[PDB]
């Protein structure tokens, strides 16, 4: 049908460059004006270039001028976004958004939005997490800390996911070292304490480590 | 100076 | 040009009008759009134009306005309405800049937080770290203030907090706020407790431990 998927996205040191990429389908992209649009991690939305249908005129944001070059290919039905220069400060999801279309002098809104593709700038170094746990001292509340590790994202279940109810999986906070943590919890009936075994789970995909942690009060 | 908010289609 | 949305969260129920407002710095004439995003998903355009109803939007979506006041309405909230609303102007000559953002979230009773508090862990201890986390449960509304004392003095600066999303069973939130120490200095004091102000809470819940006990 008529989409946009983006892709090109990863984890990248800073000073680095990048390719992102947006396929279009279903319509006759190489009449339409697109755009890429950002979105840092837990903010709003900012424009960051813009490209005629044929080419012959780009802009750019403040932020990205110098850095970054949008470019398409109208026989492909595919955009680009050349990301050199690359700072932390450019972590964020990345969307082809595609221009309403109009008659007359004027653009138009966004009427068009891919997915968005996520794109992290960092320096940390690729790192499992430390898993502790947050001990339980007529509910009952226990958890697992998953500390400082390195690039999100990490899952966590509990007792090889027989256990969700109760369960609060926080957002990860992204510490000053540069390195993530959240941590998970769940409540229980507090007479359940001794009967019932607690394991967490957690799984670190990028830095292929695994652990269960039994949590006791 | 031309006007980046003009029509960018066909 | 800025764009200024408010309130930036409301709170509202299924079958409620909703109307939210947008400023902006100087005039756009009519060059204004509204958008709808829910976490994780892009962004919907569903008016343009300040008042055009985008193709294929249901017709509960309205928009107005000219200039530098604008409003969208809902004219019956549904239950998949609830996310977060942008306007983004495409004034002539201004590029395109979005607002900040109007939450809307699901109205419920209030509910004030259960309140916990874990000790570091010895495993983490050893290693050279003092986590203590602070864990306030399905409470409603979003607002509450978590203050850390260590044997009564108030921290600053070396806490940071982590909310869920609003539930969507109970439509509640839950808060966690972990204040992070070397070994050393957790060992240099013996109280720490977790202030939590809500409210749900007639007056502030104070939970502590003593190191060690």
């Amino acid at each position: 049908q008529v989409q946009l998927v983006e892709s090109g996205g990863g984890v990248v040191q800073p000073g680095r460059s990048l390719r992102l990429s947006c396929a279009a389908s279903g319509f006759t992209f190489n009449t339409y004006g697109m755009h890429w649009v950002r979105q840092a991690p837990g903010k709003g939305l900012e424009w960051v270039a813009i490209i005629w249908y044929d080419g012959s005129q780009k802009y750019y944001a403040d932020s990205v001028q110098g850095r970054f070059t949008i470019s398409r290919d109208n026989h492909k039905n595919t955009l680009y976004l050349q990301m050199n220069s690359l700072r932390a400060e450019d972590t964020a999801v990345y969307f082809c958004v595609r221009v309403r279309f109009s008659v007359g002098p004027h653009g138009s809104a966004f009427d068009l939005w891919g997915q968005g593709t996520m794109v992290t700038v960092s320096s940390a170094s690729t790192k499992g997490p430390s898993v502790f746990p947050l001990a339980p001292s007529g509910t009952a509340a226990l958890g697992c800390l998953v500390k400082d590790y390195f690039p999100e994202p990490v899952t966590v279940s509990w007792n090889s996911g027989a256990l969700t109810s109760g369960v609060h999986t926080f957002p990860a906070v992204l510490q000053s070292s540069g390195l993530y943590s959240l941590s998970s919890v769940v409540t229980v009936p507090s007479s359940s304490l001794g009967t019932q075994t607690y394991i967490c789970n957690v799984n670190h995909k990028p830095s292929n480590t695994k652990v269960d942690k039994k949590v006791e009060p | 100076n031309p006007d980046p908010n003009a029509n960018p289609n066909v | 040009v800025q764009m200024t949305q408010s309130p930036s969260t409301l709170s509202a129920s299924v079958g409620d009008r909703v109307t939210l407002t947008c400023r902006a710095s100087q005039s756009i004439s009519s060059w204004l759009a509204w958008y709808q995003q829910k976490p994780g998903k892009a962004p919907k355009l569903l008016i343009y134009d300040a008042s055009s109803l985008e193709s294929g939007v249901p017709s509960r979506f309205s928009g107005s306005g000219s200039g530098t006041e604008f409003t969208l309405t809902i004219s019956s909230l549904q239950p998949d309405d609830f996310a977060t609303y942008y306007c983004q102007q495409y004034n002539s000559y201004s590029f395109w800049t979005f607002g900040q953002g109007t939450k809307v979230e699901i109205k419920r009773t209030v509910a004030a937080p259960s309140v916990f508090i874990f000790p570091p862990s010895d495993e983490q201890l050893k290693s050279g770290t003092a986590s203590v986390v602070c864990l306030l449960n399905n409470f409603y509304p979003r607002e509450a203030k978590v203050q850390w004392k260590v044997d009564n003095a108030l921290q600053s600066g070396n806490s940071q907090e982590s909310v869920t999303e609003q539930d969507s069973k109970d439509s509640t939130y839950s808060l966690s706020s972990t204040l992070t120490l070397s070994k050393a200095d957790y060992e240099k004091h013996k109280v720490y407790a977790c202030e939590v102000t809500h409210q749900g809470l007639s007056s502030p819940v104070t939970k502590s431990f003593n190191r060690g006990e």
